[PDB]
């Protein structure tokens, strides 16, 4: 549940987000900081070093897809459970990803947003985006519920 | 925990500089705003924006982290009294340590955009997780 | 999602559960093994030692109420979300209990059941009861979701 | 840990006796039945009931736990090769270590009802948590 001011701030900050890079670096930083997550991305090639992860075209493209999913979730903040039903099926039944990794990736995305926005990212903006990422993770983890 | 991580952590925390208390106060404010369940550990505190009590507490937390950076090789002995306090006197849930570590990382990312490379991010995450592990070792 | 055989085994084992000591034992073991949970029970008196925790009338009575809710939820396995709505609000907003402690309490209850039943608590029975406690914890954490 | 915890864990694992392999196989069977997400780490295994592969792996796990009990004061060094294996090669999610620790506790409770007093339960939980945090140290 986000107030109108929180929703306005979230949309305003998402308006200036680079959709071709931000998801890629969020996914790469997830792979680097939580290296057990590399077990789901074996077919992505070289992932041994941070430079190899952040220079990986497969990681860039998959992060672009993940960022698109996050944007779609942002456009339906009141229907997150229905927006992420197919992705929840994909991640739980076949991938077997643990729902805690969803929280980890959302927090990595928040850190990436802070790293770009800096002073413009503010503690209230962080609170709104933490609400958003918690909602997205809960919706994506529903098939475990 | 590797020596490369130790070097990266020392470099990042050194470039933090004398703003350590400001960073700690901002991280505490971020934690209070984002995770209000953590506010229950500070019932006697003024938890409004710009609060002097939060400023002093952030200074104390930042000084503790500076000591931890100075003693990364002897963290259990450096943070013994703090672990005893946080586990016996306060009985803090171990998840709030993760929450505060995340808010510290967000403050560092927002205030040192250049230094916050993926390698430095991983090193700082490992450092903060080790401080949290040490502080929760009395459980 | 429990199969009919799992439901039958679960109710058969729950038929032999003593409702006067199992809940108090589970609550006391939770307090002993996860002592940060003692933060929520400061009015319960002396909780310094395992024997003082396990000999506490307040702990025994509160464990009876928690077991009764577990039995109430067990009687409606298809409506856990509606069975635990009022309980979920009291923990999330009034008590501010992290939803991981719900899973901890469920796991301690499973350990208590194994300790009592022994050979009767077979791995299939344990799997069914893990499903039950996971559903109960998910229902109790609805306000955070 | 604590000296009383070490004594309680040593006594409980002694009462386990020579049934360590049986208890480990039962714990692994319990983990596979209760948390099927852990079965993805054994794609080359026959994971049916009474499977000799699961029996042998459970015996290996129980031998590792017995070595940890005998070396309770030097777990990080006694479990260094296992930590390397699990963190680098296997890349196991840390959550699964909690799952296996819970299943080990359930097996111990179901097989040693008299030994499983609340103090022994707490001591064994602390011991298994220490083993898990050693095996996830590289992360
Ligand atoms: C937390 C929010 C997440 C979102 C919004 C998200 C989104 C997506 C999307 C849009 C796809 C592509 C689905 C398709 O092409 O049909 C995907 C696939 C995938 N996801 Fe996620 N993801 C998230 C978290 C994670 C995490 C944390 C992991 C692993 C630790 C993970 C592992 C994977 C893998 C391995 C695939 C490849 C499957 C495929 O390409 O079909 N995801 N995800
Ligand atoms: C890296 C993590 C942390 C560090 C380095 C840290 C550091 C400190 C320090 C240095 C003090 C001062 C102790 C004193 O003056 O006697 C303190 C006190 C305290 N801490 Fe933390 N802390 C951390 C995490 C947390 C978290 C996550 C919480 C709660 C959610 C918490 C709750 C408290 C409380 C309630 C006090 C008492 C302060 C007062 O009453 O004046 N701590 N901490
Ligand atoms: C996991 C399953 C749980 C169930 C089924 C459950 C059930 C209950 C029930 C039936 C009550 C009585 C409410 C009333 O009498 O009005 C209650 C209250 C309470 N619960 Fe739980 N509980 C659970 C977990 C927890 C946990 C893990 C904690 C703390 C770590 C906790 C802390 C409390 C406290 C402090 C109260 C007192 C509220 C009052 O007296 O009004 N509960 N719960
Ligand atoms: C209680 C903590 C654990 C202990 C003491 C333990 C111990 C061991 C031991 C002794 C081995 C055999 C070493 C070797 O011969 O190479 C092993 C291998 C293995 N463990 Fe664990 N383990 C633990 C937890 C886990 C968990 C939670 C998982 C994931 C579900 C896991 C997955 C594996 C796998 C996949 C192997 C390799 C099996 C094979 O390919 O034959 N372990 N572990």
């Amino acid at each position: 549940h986000l107030t109108p001011e929180e929703k306005s701030a979230v949309t305003a900050l998402w308006g200036k987000v680079n959709v071709d890079e931000v998801g890629g670096e969020a996914l790469g930083r997830l792979l680097v900081v939580y290296p057990w997550t590399q077990r789901f991305f074996e077919s992505f090639g070289d992932l041994s070093t941070p430079d190899a992860v952040m220079g990986n075209p497969k990681v860039k493209a998959h992060g672009k897809k993940v960022l698109g999913a996050f944007s779609d979730g942002l456009a339906h903040l009141d229907n997150l459970k229905g927006t992420f039903a197919t992705l929840s099926e994909l991640h739980c039944d076949k991938l077997h990803v643990d729902p805690e990794n969803f929280r980890l990736l959302g927090n990595v995305l928040v850190c990436v947003l802070a790293h770009h926005f800096g002073k413009e990212f503010t503690p209230p903006v962080q609170a709104a985006y933490q609400k958003v990422v918690a909602g997205v993770a809960n919706a994506l983890a529903h098939k475990y519920h | 925990l590797s020596p490369a991580d130790k070097t990266n952590v020392k470099a990042a925390w050194g470039k933090v500089g004398a703003h350590a208390g400001e960073y700690g106060a901002e991280a505490l404010e971020r934690m209070f705003l984002s995770f209000p369940t953590t506010k229950t550990y500070f019932p006697h505190f003024d938890l409004s924006h710009g609060s002097a009590q939060v400023k002093g507490h952030g200074k104390k937390v930042a000084d503790a982290l500076t000591n931890a950076v100075a003693h990364v090789d002897d963290m259990p002995n450096a943070l013994s009294a703090l672990s005893d306090l946080h586990a016996h006197k306060l009985r803090v849930d171990p998840v709030n340590f993760k929450l505060l570590s995340h808010c510290l990382l967000v403050t560092l990312a927002a205030h040192l955009p250049a230094e916050f490379t993926p390698a430095v991010h991983a090193s700082l995450d490992k450092f903060l997780a080790s401080v949290s592990t040490v502080l929760t070792s009395k459980y």
